[PDB]
DNA sequence: CTGTATTTAT
DNA sequence: GATAAATACAGACCTAAGTCCTTGAATGCCGCGT
DNA sequence: ACGCGGCATTCAAGGACT
């Protein structure tokens, strides 16, 4: 077909600020900062896909009313990391002389923040201090680490933290009755455990189950979306037997596609999180999937290593 | 609002292009006078005054007294976009965000506007008063802007030794070192290379390299430079125009011991 | 200090009754020091420095090879350097407005290069100021009006190596005539080094709550929100000494 | 065999400089009636279609079609090694490989012999669509050059208005906003500066500044550019050589 | 003590820009019969070699002969300092201080000096051997200079054919070939335009493409430049001044 | 950790 | 005024490796003015 | 024709890599 509908994500995005289901306390503190006035410097961090850039955009437009396409300046910074942007783009837009509503300022919106390359970061630093009257920075970033600690200083640490299941619950809901889906609660408590809080993740999987098969039942969902790797790692890592273990790998792992790389991949990162082993237990499985890694990396991929990783797994947790 | 009609947009592009390259941001302050403009140099070391009077204007028509903050990069921009013959005309409305440049032509009738947007500059407007000169000189503007970007090159300073009679520029730097000496005359049979000389009291001063340089840049504003020294005072840099001037008001180097 | 403020902003309002609003500003510039005696913490520094920025003057008389009575005065270049937001820049401001000198700051992150830096810090280091002649320099209390306070801020994010403006502003600073007064937020850092014997370092600490306390408290009164002194330690420590971030 | 002379080596030159910079890669097809050239940009959002004619060439001969791929980086580098004093002579064998250019003065006896491999360039899809697009307008290619180049200093993008006897250029930026009108007016004494216009449906679209300024590089070939708007079709920028032409067809952004 | 007035400050304004970007430290050995200047670069290729007679000045006058090291970049610097109807005045002291460098203009009113402070360079042997070159080909510089810098896109390698009355200079390239053929001719109505091809014996030789770029910069001197080649001697590159040479011994591979 | 520096307390 | 609490803070910074990225300096060609 | 004047392009040094 020529034209194309637009997504579920997109279409349904939050445009006002009662929408955003999650992380109550900032929602309403981001609220009363729009009704007010006044917008404080601010970094949002978090996870993906649970409204960071919808706050922000929907915070900027309820402040500046109709005046977001002037007093508003949409800068992905990924794209625009140079220092040249801040001396020239960024520099012209604080300076700019603009009449706006008695509480409301400016507001600069830069999205994924935390790619911003060291030289413009620290150029930001005096650009964000002597224009603040006029001008107010936003940053959205998936890691505040990557933002220096001074601009850290200057700005509001809002943080966020992943979905909750009730409030995806929620949201999943009110796209369903808005648009008139039929659905099972098994499918629509498979779509919120594969989503694992992601709220993009969810309304994407609602979007091709619907289209796909036109029932949102556990059935479909888990044919259209496969089970967690780390959860298949996890159980074949913590498994009792070790033939236990190697019928599921050849099973799950090795007969269904998956990569050597990124099986012990996975299972480091399983076995660095697990918190019911004991942690001299789960260093020495570290060290053997290391080992198995390394191999893996130098080029000896294949289901005999994986398998001999396991065993020395199992060697280590039977004394 | 303010509806100022130029008679060539090249004289505007001259002027522009004269004192961009030192100061970046300028208040243009538009009174029932004309346009009078200051403002401090990055470095804080040199000002540029710039007034411009009705009689330049076609016509010239002003409401209210209202703040003008430009960009110099950005204007000189928009005059690069207009031809030479247009007339060029600003208008402002009230509570001005944004200046609506009016290129236009009577040949053609073709109309290009370009809207500016006006930037917030605050800064002092701090008062100029006038003193006396022990020293009033005005020398052709070509010879000027050579000699200085001549010694530029040996040294970052320029010294501006006045004798009796005479005019002498030295340069000393790591590589090298120059002096030109200028001889005081007056030519009737042509006004323009004349040179003439007023000396209250002798005055020795040096002077920043790059300043002076930016203030040759105003060379295409007037044939004649009017230059003015005090030993202790800012030495007036000014640049004749038929309605105003281009003052320059540049600092000294400190004369240790 | 609450009703010192409310009697301060009562003044403004009869002044404008006679441009940015105030709650349009936030509340670190708002509350921002207009005087040495309301910075906390790192009192000594501010003192150190104060003494410093004074002398200089009779230690530049003395071509400089005279360390004098505190030592400040062998020293052409004083470096302030410490954990970010406890107020260097402040402190720097305050002191050169109160002995009068003529301030001149620049962003060393913003201007890095060489060329840049090189043409206007030099040509600033041995000129008047023409804002300081022209602002009303007929009154003899203030002698320094003329002269220079480059305030250097951001001194952390020049460019390094040779080809970098960082170690040519080492061979830069000990040629000058007029203080310098250098920030920068980590000093232990490799392209810092050739700064340590050309500059007089300055450690500011960490300010601790105490001191914090009447400031914040102060805050809290005026701005109508209930705030509790046994909470004030967590706040300063979870912030970690930085007042602008509390 | 082809044997394709010049009589003005300077011609090819100028051809090829005015697509230089926004292609590398071009098919040059020779057949019987003429030397057809087409190539796409990288991003894939301009169309370059040469047609030079039988007419250019002083003596041009073609035994049998061939396509000619070269890179025109290197091309281009191969024809700045001639002075404008000469005859240029393009030369292909039998089976395409390694076309042969030769620079020739007969005045002062010299011989400049360059050669440059060919490649194998898979698109050769060759297809452009005739459509009755909704306005034709011809203007100097100096001052819609001199326009493009003044508004494209203000933003990114362009957005090109044609309203009744009325031709806008508007260009909103970050710094300012700017907008040319002109309309179409004929001049008896030099039929050369005049503009003409031909509109059917009113027409608001915006184009890329890069792709255009790469466009107006054209303008040393024709000292008049045509242009040819629709609703939601390729703008058609042509510049009419002597046999034949050069047509660039930009395709405008998104709403 | 050296008194040197030239007659024009262009004509050694040119002589400098023959070679800029070829040497950075150079003595100008300073005698009663012209002066000399010899510079190595840092590849061992080339060797720079540059004199010029008492003819070529206006006035020339030095008892005592002088060792002149200059830098050449604050040479030119100096250079840029003058107007081009003006007359260059080089005079020094016996003291190797500074180099006193005076405008003098047909007004005098108008009066420009200079000063170039002299640096100390270990200076290198006089390379004057005039071994047998199998053939000799003079062409102008400025058609020279344009086949250099056209042939040296394609490759950084430049071969030059000369055999059977006949020039060649080829560039085999990664991206195609380059092949310029040149027959030697004379022409009675203007002289400059002429090749005067002398062949003693064939000659194949490479040379580099960044030197050769580097010689062509000399087109500035002289509207022709002679070129002899050698199969086992470095090739001379001559351009003749009013009354001096400048000249480029380029070592081949 | 150990060693040095600064501010409030005895 | 000296000696204890009470605590913030400095101890130090390397050479290779492959590839992408950015920033400033040095470089080139090309348009305008005289 | 002949020389500067920005502006595009090429070169070189520093930082980072989970
Ligand atoms: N000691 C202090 N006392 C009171 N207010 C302070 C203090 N330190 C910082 N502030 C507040 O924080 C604002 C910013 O202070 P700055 O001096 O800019 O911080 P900083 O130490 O320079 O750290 P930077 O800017 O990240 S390098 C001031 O305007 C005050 O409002
Ligand atoms: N808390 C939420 N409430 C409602 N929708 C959400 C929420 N979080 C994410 N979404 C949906 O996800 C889509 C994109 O999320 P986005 O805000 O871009 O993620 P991120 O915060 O990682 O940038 C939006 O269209 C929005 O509908
Ligand atoms: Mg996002
Ligand atoms: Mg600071």
């Amino acid at each position: 077909t020529l034209s194309l509908q637009l997504p579920w994500v997109e279409k349904y995005r939050p445009q006002v600020l009662s929408d955003i289901v999650g992380n109550k306390e900032t929602i309403d503190r981001l609220q009363q900062i729009a009704k007010d006035g006044n917008m404080p410097h601010m970094i949002i961090s978090g996870m993906p896909g649970i409204g960071k850039t919808t706050s922000v955009h929907c915070l900027a437009h309820e402040l500046l009313g109709r005046s977001y396409a002037d007093g508003v300046l949409e800068l992905n910074a990924s794209d625009d990391r140079g220092i040249d942007v801040v001396r020239n783009q960024i520099k012209h837009f604080a300076q700019k002389k603009l009449h706006l509503p008695p509480g409301k300022h400016k507001i600069v919106i830069l999205d994924e923040a935390d790619s911003m390359t060291a030289g413009a970061q620290q150029a930001l630093r005096r650009t964000m201090e002597l224009y603040s009257n006029s001008t107010r920075f936003a940053f959205a970033c998936n890691q505040s680490n990557k933002i220096i600690e001074p601009l850290q200083s200057r700005c509001a640490i809002l943080r966020y933290s992943k979905l909750s299941d009730e409030d995806v619950l929620k949201r999943l809901l009110q796209i369903i009755k808005l648009e008139d889906v039929k659905y099972t609660n098994d499918g629509l408590e498979a779509i919120i455990f594969t989503a694992e809080g992601d709220m993009r993740q969810a309304i994407n999987n609602l979007q091709s189950t619907v289209a796909g098969h036109g029932l949102v039942n556990a059935d479909n969902v888990f044919k259209i979306v496969d089970s967690p790797h780390p959860l298949i790692v996890k159980k074949m890592l913590l498994a009792s037997n070790l033939e236990d273990s190697i019928q599921i790998l050849r099973t799950d792992l090795w007969k269904k596609g998956y990569s050597s790389i990124d099986i012990v991949t996975t299972s480091f990162r399983v076995t660095k999180n697990l918190a019911q082993v004991k942690e001299s237990v789960r260093l020495e499985m570290i060290k053997e999937i290391g080992l198995t890694h390394m191999r893996i990396l130098e080029g000896v991929g294949t289901y005999l290593q994986l398998a001999s990783m396991l065993a020395k797994i199992h060697k280590l947790n039977n004394k | 609002m303010l509806e100022a009609k130029f008679e060539e947009a090249s004289l505007f592009k001259r002027i522009i292009d004269g004192f961009k390259d030192c100061v970046q941001l300028v208040n243009f302050q538009c009174k029932e006078d004309g346009i009078i403009a200051q403002a401090v140099d990055d470095s804080r070391v040199l000002l540029v005054s710039l007034e411009i009077g009705v009689e330049a204007f076609q016509e010239y028509r002003c409401d209210h007294p209202v703040t003008l903050g430009m960009d110099l990069t950005s204007l000189s921009k928009i005059l690069r976009c207009g031809n030479n013959t247009d007339t060029l005309t600003l208008i402002a409305d009230n509570t001005p965000d944004s200046i609506i440049l009016l290129f236009e032509d009577t040949k053609k009738d073709r109309i290009a506007e370009y809207s500016l947007k006006l930037m917030d500059i605050d800064a002092d407007f701090l008062k100029i008063e006038e003193l006396q000169y022990d020293s009033t000189l005005s020398l052709p503007s070509s010879e000027f802007s050579k000699i200085v970007r001549d010694l530029s090159q040996l040294s970052d300073s320029i010294n501006i030794m006045i004798t009796k009679e005479t005019i002498k520029f030295v340069a000393d730097g790591d590589i090298g070192s120059g002096s030109v000496i200028i001889k005081p005359f007056v030519d009737m049979e042509h006004p323009e290379t004349s040179i003439k000389l007023e000396m209250d009291q002798p005055v020795d001063l040096t002077f920043g390299a790059k300043y002076l340089l930016d203030i040759i840049k105003g060379s295409s504003l007037s044939d004649r430079v009017g230059i003015r020294l005090s030993s202790e005072a800012p030495a007036l840099f000014q640049f004749d125009l038929k309605s105003g001037f281009l003052q320059f008001f540049l600092a000294p180097k400190f004369n240790d011991e | 200090e609450a009703e010192l403020l409310v009697k301060k902003e009562e003044e403004r309002s009869k002044k404008l009754a006679a441009v940015v609003r105030e709650e349009d500003k936030l509340w670190t510039v708002k509350y921002a020091p207009t005087n040495l005696q309301q910075v906390c913490g790192n009192k000594g520094s501010v003192m150190k420095l104060k003494n410093w920025l004074a002398n200089w003057e009779n230690s530049k008389k003395n071509s400089f090879k005279h360390a004098g009575k505190d030592g400040s005065g062998v020293f052409r270049a004083a470096m302030l350097y410490g954990p970010p937001g406890i107020g260097k820049t402040t402190a720097a401001h305050l002191v050169a407005q109160e002995l009068g000198y003529d301030i001149l700051e620049q962003n060393a992150s913003d201007v890095r290069s060489k060329t840049l830096l090189n043409a206007g810090v030099k040509n600033a280091l041995d000129n008047m100021s023409v804002v300081g002649y022209f602002k009303h320099n007929e009154e003899a209390q203030n002698l320094n009006g003329k002269h220079f306070v480059i305030i250097m801020d951001e001194v952390d994010g020049m460019s390094g190596g040779d080809r970098g403006g960082v170690g040519q502003l080492a061979q830069f600073c000990r040629k000058t005539s007029t203080p310098l007064i250098l920030i920068c937020n980590e000093r232990n850092l490799p392209k810092m080094r050739p700064f340590d014997r050309v500059c007089l370092d300055i450690q500011f600490r960490r300010p601790d709550a105490n001191s914090i306390k009447s400031r914040l408290m102060t805050i809290a009164i005026r701005e109508k929100f209930k705030l509790d002194p046994n909470v004030i330690d967590r706040l300063i420590q979870t912030t970690r000494g930085d007042i602008r971030q509390v």
